[PDB]
């Protein structure tokens, strides 16, 4: 109980998670593209 | 100086199946190489 | 068997998770396309767009031949 | 173990089996020779792939 | 008993007969010297350094004694095309016979510390088991080394007591053995500068010297004993195979992009020459200087050597062989026999044409003949129900200028079309093919087949660095895990992995 | 939901999978439409 | 208590992604080559390079987009983003190729280490490090293919691309150039790895069909604990029903684990040196026998020579547009292809 | 660039969100660990 | 066909130098 | 002094400084923060 | 004649299965 | 010189063979 | 049937002295014989 | 080629004199 809040843990789960949502937003907008 | 017995030594062993293991991969590793040694 | 940090079931079934990332998530979300809709990939990464893969004097391939004076390569290909 | 005039010779050559200088010693010495090293290794190889141009000369068989 | 794959480790723990089995193997690796260089020896031609050098030749261990001064046989002859030299002693058969001998002497050594191994030397006095002082070890050889090195740079690489090393012209006409001053700026580092090398010899064996003294006398940190396991020979054993594979790239790197040394008069030209026409630019420059002065096409271009226009042929890229493809490059397409001049092709309407040459990627490539400006003018088609561009059509012709066909044209569609497939190669060679029965396809130079077998073994070398270093630093577990084992590597119960004081 | 101050984990993991899906969903969409579609 | 054993403790806490001295490497390259290469496949062009278009951005999907491999142009330059070609301009070192060398060089240390986190592990934790050895295979693979063959050949360009199609190019290319496919040392490559995939299968569904009746339920996953002392299935049972099915079995546990092991490693070191071969064109690529008989002898065919035509009409039909810097110009008409193809 | 602005100012929102929700707990670890 | 005029001698030894070594290690054990 | 050298100068420099301590700086300073208790 | 020698590298590779597999260690249980 | 192609091959077989047997005998002696 | 050990089985022996006289004769007829054998 | 095999075939014969000479059985009383 009463676990600390950011970790090791936290800081590897972000780093993959954030960027990977950002990309996700990026490809998302590509999909409505027009030549 | 005298010649004194090694007391280092120890003897080798190659079991049944590791001779046909050993048998079997020198055999197929010919049927492999010799068509490039003939070219 | 818990190394220390809280269960990832724990956290992700909180209400404080989901106010902070029900906020968070799409952010990033849309940030990500704004930095598609709005142009700034291709100007960023140098990625050529649907009309300027070839110019009104260049028909072929910008292909770079130049060892060290890429800049110019690049510039004078357009 | 027997005994050579040879082994006599060389026998404090062979002496100093395991002693060590106690804690880290000059592990920080042999760090930045180390690091040094990296360095002058990093140096040959970009010369060698044409990444660091000096001035005097060419990479070429004219030199 | 030991498993096959395990037999040698009964030196291990032998320092007697582990000199013994290095002893046997440092005979066998100089005999091999010395035998090598004997068969290369007895089968070597010698008559036609031009057309027919060493790397034509499949010889591998006569370059390695030519770099460092070794050029000229008893038999007269010498590498630099000369006769009548008198190299004393130190020829290629004398120094061959000295790795012989040396191989004798070193096999009756491995004999006698084999069978005398129990010295006292080798013993710890302060217990009374064998025991090598690895960290003394290595200081003494540190400082044998650089004491080596650092002669072989200041007396053998500068001629100030020894022959000097092969230095050559870049463009390979001229080599020969020299001495060579240090180069100590910049330059030094250029790889195709042999001052270099002069340089890095002094300067590294100084170094070695001063590294030697020093782990002559400075023991190991007690944190650095521990961490190596400096009281275990496999751990020299796990750095030595690293450095040894580290040194094996290297040396195949510099083989294959050639450096100062690795010259191409010794081992063959480049396949980057070839891939970037350094011989054509060079004797299209030549010729050019000649036209310049007033000379005529024939002329100038009989100027041109017959060395520097064999260098500017693909079959003598190390690019071009095949892994089965065994020998001398002679049993490819012969033995070279002479130039026949340079083919000016012109089609029908006076445009001159340019064979486009096959690649070093390409096993066939089609025959294409553009203009001046980068148009295909003429090639031969592979089908000719619409072809519009063949030979026949174009009615293009080649006139040839130096070389054999000095003077000649050729305007038989048939002949155009062999000598445009021979330009596709570079410059043109007659050969002598009956000799060695050669095939018609092509082999790879011995630049080719040291890079790739040395390329290979450093590979393998890394297997054995990990190998050898993981049983150095769990030699504990070798024979499997401790019976117990429970808690230690259960999630959570420690703060530390591993460290039981932890929670 | 059935239980006060949490989600249901499956309320969530529902959640997530409709958006994993919807994303993929988009990919696939625009295979057909905009750049890279044939047309 | 030293700084050094105070980093020491830190960074080998058990937590849920365990760090070690090995994570100092392994992380931040695994995370540049992984970033590098996700970030060339959604923004990065390979127009300038090959002339292709290579991202998500330029409507290429997932079997299409890669980090290509840079231009020709540059010999094997290490094409630092500070470096003469791209002089610190991030936009130009995108459109040269930079990512290549970039996810290539991080993706090599990161492999460095990844194994020396392996190593520690075991240390750690007391076991044998047989798992590091295990995955030297996958690291003589990398070396070999995406290092050692384009180092051996004009440049970096002949390297294969971080990218499913490009990857399908490299494929193609090196059977219609160094006909790779003959050569005896992928063909043990491809042995070990479909060797491999048989031990694989052949052991998992022999544990399971041996097992022990440790339960009641009719699903058996539920009659295993991890600290049990006895077998879970039955070695006998095992033994006697492949030496009756297909004459030999394995009777030793141990070897059967460290032949599962040995395949597939054995099967990528042989693959390596055979790809070490290929980077100075070191082919089999010919039988010189029957290459002369057909020569001489226009009734003779076999498979062989087949191949060898099949290889012709590749190269001659691809390598203008997979080498856009040589600026191959190949007329229709000198094409080789069959009747009414 | 404006285009920098617009794509950076939801990075910026997510961030003070987070902040702004997770700070006292956040600002309470920091100090518990010294 | 024309083939290498090693090829026999050369498959003959890679064959038979280790089917050796193999016999002889057989053999001998249990001395 | 040329364009290249300078560039791996500060290749050098900016590693140090980006990469190789500011993560020293980091991994000292929590690795005396959060201390195994023995 | 290389017929030969491929033929013999066969038969040696069959041989040896049929004695791995006639003549093969006994699997004991002790 | 042009000697019999069978030369080499029969050669080193002829002194192989017994030399393995020979070799195998002696190695396993004392079994 | 049954597989029932042989009592006939009996150990062979090469002295090393034996050893060398047979490696002797084997070199020596090697010797006699190759030229005839190249011819 | 031949002298190739002349040659191993006396090194071979050289080879087993000298070690039958070195290496020999000792001859024991006893
Ligand atoms: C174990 C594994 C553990 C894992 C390790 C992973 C980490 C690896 C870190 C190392 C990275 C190595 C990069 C090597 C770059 C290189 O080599 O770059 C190449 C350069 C040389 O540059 C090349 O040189 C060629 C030849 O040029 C020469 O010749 C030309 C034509 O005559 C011109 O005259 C030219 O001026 C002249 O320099 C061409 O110019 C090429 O375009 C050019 O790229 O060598 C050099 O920098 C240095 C040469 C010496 C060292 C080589 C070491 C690597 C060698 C590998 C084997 C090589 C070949 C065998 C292949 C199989
Ligand atoms: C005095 C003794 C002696 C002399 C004069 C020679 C001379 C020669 N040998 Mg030879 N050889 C010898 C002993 C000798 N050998 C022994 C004992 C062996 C058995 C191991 C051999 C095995 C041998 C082979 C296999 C070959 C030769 C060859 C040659 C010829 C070329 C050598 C060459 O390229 O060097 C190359 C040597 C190096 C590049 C040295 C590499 C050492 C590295 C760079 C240093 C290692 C790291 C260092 C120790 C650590 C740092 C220290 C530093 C700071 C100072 C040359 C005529 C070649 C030949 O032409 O055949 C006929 C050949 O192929 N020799
Ligand atoms: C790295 C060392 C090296 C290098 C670079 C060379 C290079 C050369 N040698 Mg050689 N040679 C060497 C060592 C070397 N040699 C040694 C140690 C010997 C003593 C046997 C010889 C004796 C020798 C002779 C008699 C001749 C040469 C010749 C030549 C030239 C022709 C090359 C050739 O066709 O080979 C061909 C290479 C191959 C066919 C590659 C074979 C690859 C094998 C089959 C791989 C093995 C697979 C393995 C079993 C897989 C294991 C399975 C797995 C489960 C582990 C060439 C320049 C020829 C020459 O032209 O002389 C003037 C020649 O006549 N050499
Ligand atoms: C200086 C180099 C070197 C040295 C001194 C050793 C020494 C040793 N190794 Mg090692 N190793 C090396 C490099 C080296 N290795 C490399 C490069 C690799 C990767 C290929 C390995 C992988 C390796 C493994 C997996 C093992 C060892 C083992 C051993 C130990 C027992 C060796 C033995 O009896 O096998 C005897 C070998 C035979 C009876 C037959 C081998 C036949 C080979 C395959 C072909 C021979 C070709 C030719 C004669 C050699 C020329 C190659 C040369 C040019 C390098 C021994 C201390 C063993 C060990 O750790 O024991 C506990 C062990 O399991 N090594
Ligand atoms: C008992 C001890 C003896 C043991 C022998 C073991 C024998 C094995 C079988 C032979 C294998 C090699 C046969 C080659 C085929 C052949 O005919 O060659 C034939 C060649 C000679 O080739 C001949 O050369 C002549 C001129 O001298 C002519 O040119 C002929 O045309 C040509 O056939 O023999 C060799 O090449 C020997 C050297 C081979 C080594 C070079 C490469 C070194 C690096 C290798 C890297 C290997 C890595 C493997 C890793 C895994
Ligand atoms: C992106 C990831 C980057 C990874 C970074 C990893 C973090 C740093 C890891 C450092 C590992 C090496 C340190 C080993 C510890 C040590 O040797 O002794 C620890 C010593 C001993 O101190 C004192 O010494 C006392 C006595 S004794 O001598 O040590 O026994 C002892 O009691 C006491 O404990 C101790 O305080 O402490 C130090 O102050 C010496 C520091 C020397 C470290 C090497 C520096 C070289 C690197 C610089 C590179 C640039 C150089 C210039 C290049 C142009
Ligand atoms: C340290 C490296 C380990 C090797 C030791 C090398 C030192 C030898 C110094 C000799 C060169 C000095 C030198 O230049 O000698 C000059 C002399 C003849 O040289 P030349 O006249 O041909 O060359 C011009 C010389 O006068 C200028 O050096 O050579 C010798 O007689 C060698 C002298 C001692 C012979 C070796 C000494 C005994 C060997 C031990
Ligand atoms: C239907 C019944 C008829 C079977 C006919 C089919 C033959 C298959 C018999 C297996 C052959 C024995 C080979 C291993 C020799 C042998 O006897 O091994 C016996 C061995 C038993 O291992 P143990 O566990 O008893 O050994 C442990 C210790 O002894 C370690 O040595 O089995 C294995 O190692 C399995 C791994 C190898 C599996 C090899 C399969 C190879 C397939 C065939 C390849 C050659 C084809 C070439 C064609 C030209
Ligand atoms: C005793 C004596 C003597 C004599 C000596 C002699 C005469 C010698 C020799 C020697 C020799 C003459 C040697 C040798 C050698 C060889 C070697 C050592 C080799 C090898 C091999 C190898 C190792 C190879 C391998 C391989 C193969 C097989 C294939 C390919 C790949 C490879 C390369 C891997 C004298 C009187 C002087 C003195 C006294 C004592
Ligand atoms: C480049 C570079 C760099 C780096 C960067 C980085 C490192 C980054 C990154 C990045 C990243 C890291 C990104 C990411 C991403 C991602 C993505 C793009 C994703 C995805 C996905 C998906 C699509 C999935 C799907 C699925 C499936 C299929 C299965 C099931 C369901 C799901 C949904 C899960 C720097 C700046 C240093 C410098 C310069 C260069
Ligand atoms: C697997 C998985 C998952 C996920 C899941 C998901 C993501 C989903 C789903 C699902 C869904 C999302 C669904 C649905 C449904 C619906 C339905 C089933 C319906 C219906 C109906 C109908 C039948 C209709 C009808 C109609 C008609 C006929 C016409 C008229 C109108 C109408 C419309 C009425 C989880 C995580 C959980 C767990 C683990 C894994
Ligand atoms: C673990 C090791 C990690 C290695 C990688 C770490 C990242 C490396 C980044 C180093 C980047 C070097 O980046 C380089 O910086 C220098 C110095 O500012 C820039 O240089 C710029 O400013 C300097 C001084 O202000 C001027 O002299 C120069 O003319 C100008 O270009 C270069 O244009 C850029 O190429
Ligand atoms: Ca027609």
């Amino acid at each position: 109980v009463t676990y600390p809040i950011f970790t090791v843990r936290w800081l590897a789960v972000h780093t993959l998670a954030v960027p990977s949502v950002f990309f996700v937003g990026a490809i998302a907008a590509m999909q409505f593209i027009q030549r | 100086m005298d010649r004194n017995s090694n007391p280092n030594r120890q003897p080798v062993e190659l079991n049944r199946t590791s001779l046909y293991l050993g048998l079997l991969l020198v055999a197929v590793l010919g049927i492999l190489f010799s068509s490039y040694f003939f070219n | 068997g818990t190394t220390g940090e809280r269960p990832f079931s724990d956290i992700v079934t909180s209400i404080r998770y989901w106010v902070i990332h029900s906020i968070t998530i799409p952010m990033l979300f849309i940030a990500g396309w704004l930095f598609v809709s709005t142009g700034l990939a291709y100007d960023a990464f140098g990625t050529p767009r649907p009309d300027e893969y070839f110019t009104q004097t260049r028909q072929e391939l910008p292909i770079l031949q130049e060892r060290y004076d890429i800049n110019q390569e690049i510039q004078e290909f357009n | 173990a027997q005994r050579t005039r040879l082994g006599d010779i060389l026998r404090p050559l062979n002496s100093e089996y395991g002693k060590v200088v106690p804690g880290w010693g000059t592990t920080p010495v042999m760090g930045v020779f180390m690091a040094l090293f990296l360095v002058f290794l990093l140096i040959i190889l970009q010369i060698y792939n044409s990444s660091l141009i000096l001035e005097g000369f060419s990479v070429d068989w004219a030199g | 008993g030991l498993p096959w794959y395990r037999v040698h480790t009964v030196v291990l723990n032998d320092p007697g007969r582990l000199i013994s089995v290095h002893l046997m193997h440092t005979a066998l690796v100089a005999g091999w010297a010395g035998s090598m260089a004997l068969y290369e020896l007895a089968i070597f031609d010698s008559s036609d350094a031009v057309l027919n050098p060493m790397w034509r030749q499949g010889m591998f261990v006569l370059p390695f004694m030519a770099r460092l001064g070794v050029t000229s046989s008893w038999n007269g002859w010498s590498v630099t095309g000369e006769t009548g030299l008198d190299p004393g002693f130190w020829s290629f058969e004398g120094v061959a016979a000295a790795h012989i001998v040396l191989s004798g002497l070193l096999f009756l050594a491995a004999v006698w510390h084999w069978v005398f191994w129990d010295l006292e030397l080798f013993v710890d006095p302060r217990t009374g088991e064998s025991a090598l002082d690895l960290p003394k070890m290595f200081g003494i050889h540190l400082f044998l080394s650089g004491l080596l090195c650092f002669g072989f740079g200041a007396f053998h690489l500068t001629g100030v007591w020894g022959p000097g090393m092969w230095v050559s012209d870049p463009y390979g006409l001229t080599g020969h053995v020299q001495p060579v001053a240090p180069e100590w700026g910049p330059a030094g580092f250029n790889p195709f500068n042999p001052g270099g090398v002069v340089a890095h010899h002094i300067a590294a064996g100084i170094v070695g010297i001063i590294a030697g003294l020093f782990h002559l006398t400075v023991r190991p940190p007690e944190r650095l004993y521990k961490a190596l396991r400096m009281g275990n020979i496999e751990t020299v054993l796990s750095s030595s195979i690293a450095a040894v594979f580290f040194a094996a790239f290297v040396v195949a790197g510099t083989m294959w992009y050639g450096n100062a040394t690795t010259p191409i008069e010794l081992f063959g030209p480049t396949r980057y020459q070839w891939d970037k026409g350094y011989f054509q630019e060079e004797i299209q420059r030549r010729v050019d200087s000649q036209l310049a002065e007033g000379a005529s096409l024939s002329e100038a271009w009989s100027t041109i050597p017959e060395k520097l226009a064999f260098y500017d042929y693909v079959g003598n890229s190390p690019a071009k062989g095949g892994l089965f493809r065994t020998g001398a490059m002679n049993s490819g397409d012969g033995i070279a026999q002479e130039w026949i001049g340079h083919p000016i092709f012109k089609d029908k309407e006076g445009r001159e044409l340019e064979v486009r040459r096959m690649p070093n990627f390409f096993e066939t490539f089609p025959v294409i003949m553009t203009d001046a400006d980068g148009v295909v003018r003429a090639d031969i088609p592979f089908r000719r129900s619409e072809s519009k561009f063949s030979v026949e059509q174009t009615g293009v012709t080649v006139s040839f200028y130096g070389g054999a066909l000095d003077g000649q044209t050729f305007s038989n569609p048939s002949d155009v079309k062999k000598f445009a497939r021979k330009a596709q190669l570079g410059e043109g060679f007659d050969f002598d093919t009956e000799t060695f029965n050669s095939d018609g396809v092509f082999r790879t130079s011995p630049r080719g087949w040291f890079t790739f077998g040395h390329a290979v073994f450093a590979l393998l070398f890394f297997f054995g660095h990990i190998w050898h270093g993981s049983r150095t630093l769990f030699r504990d577990v070798f024979a499997g895990v401790d019976p117990g084992l429970e808690e230690q590597v259960e999630f959570g119960v420690f703060a530390k992995v591993g460290d039981l004081s932890t929670r | 939901m059935f239980a006060e101050g949490r989600i249901p984990l499956w309320v969530v993991g529902v959640v997530a999978g409709i958006g994993a899906i919807g994303v993929l969903g988009l990919f696939f969409y625009g295979a057909y439409a905009g750049l890279g579609s044939s047309m | 208590r030293g700084w050094f054993d105070v980093l020491d403790d830190w960074l080998k806490r058990d937590r849920f992604v365990f760090i070690g001295w090995s994570g100092l490497l392994l992380f931040p390259c695994a995370f540049m080559a992984l970033g590098g290469w996700l970030t060339g496949t959604t923004f990065v062009t390979s127009w300038y390079t090959h002339g292709l278009a290579s991202s998500y951005l330029e409507g290429a999907n997932f079997l299409t987009v890669a980090v290509s491999s840079p231009a020709d142009a540059f010999g094997h330059s290490l094409l630092f983003l500070w470096g003469p070609e791209a002089q610190g301009n991030l936009t130009r070192w995108f459109q040269i190729g930079g990512l290549w060398p970039f996810v290539a060089l991080h993706g090599a240390f990161g492999l460095i280490g990844f194994m020396l986190r392996q190593f520690e592990i075991s240390r750690l934790v007391g076991i044998r490090p047989y798992n590091a050895i295990a995955f030297s295979g996958p690291i003589a693979v990398f070396v070999s293919v995406f290092l050692m063959y384009p180092l051996g050949q004009s440049s970096w360009f002949f390297a294969p691309s971080f990218g499913v199609a490009g990857i399908f190019r490299f494929i193609l290319f090196l059977q219609g150039f160094h006909n790779w496919t003959l050569n005896p040392f992928h063909m043990m490559g491809v042995a070990g790895i479909l060797g491999g995939a048989l031990l694989c299968a052949i052991h998992g569904a022999t544990v399971e069909n041996t097992l022990f009746e440790d339960g009641e339920d009719s699903n058996t996953f539920r009659a295993f604990e991890p600290t049990q002392a006895e077998e879970t299935y039955s070695m006998v049972t095992a033994n006697r029903f492949w030496s009756q099915i297909f004459g030999i079995a394995f009777s030793n546990k141990r070897w059967l684990h460290f032949f599962m092991l040995f395949v597939p490693v054995t099967g990528l070191w042989m693959s390596s040196v055979g790809i070490v071969g290929l980077a100075l064109n070191l082919r089999a690529y010919d039988f010189v026998s029957q290459e002369l008989r057909a020569a001489e002898d226009p009734e003779f065919e076999t498979f062989y020579t087949k191949n060898i035509l099949l290889n012709e009409g590749m190269r001659a039909w691809m390598a203008p547009q997979d080498q856009p810097h040589e600026n191959f110009i190949f007329p229709e008409e000198v094409l080789p292809r069959g009747n009414a193809l | 660039d404006w285009r920098v602005i617009v794509v950076v100012s939801p990075l910026l929102i997510a961030a003070t969100w987070a902040a702004i929700n997770i700070g006292a707990a956040a600002i309470r670890q920091l100090q518990d660990v010294l | 066909m024309q083939v290498n005029n090693l090829g026999f001698i050369a498959s003959i030894l890679f064959v038979l130098v280790p089917t050796v070594f193999l016999l002889i290690l057989f053999i001998q054990t249990g001395k | 002094m040329t364009p290249s050298l300078a560039n791996f100068l500060w290749s050098l420099v900016l590693g140090a400084a980006i990469v190789l301590i500011p993560a020293t700086v980091g991994l000292i300073f929590i690795s005396q923060k959060d201390k195994i208790t023995r | 004649m290389e017929s030969v020698a491929y033929i013999l590298v066969l038969t040696m590779a069959l041989a040896v299965l049929f004695f791995a597999i006639a003549f093969r260690e006994p699997p004991r249980i002790e």
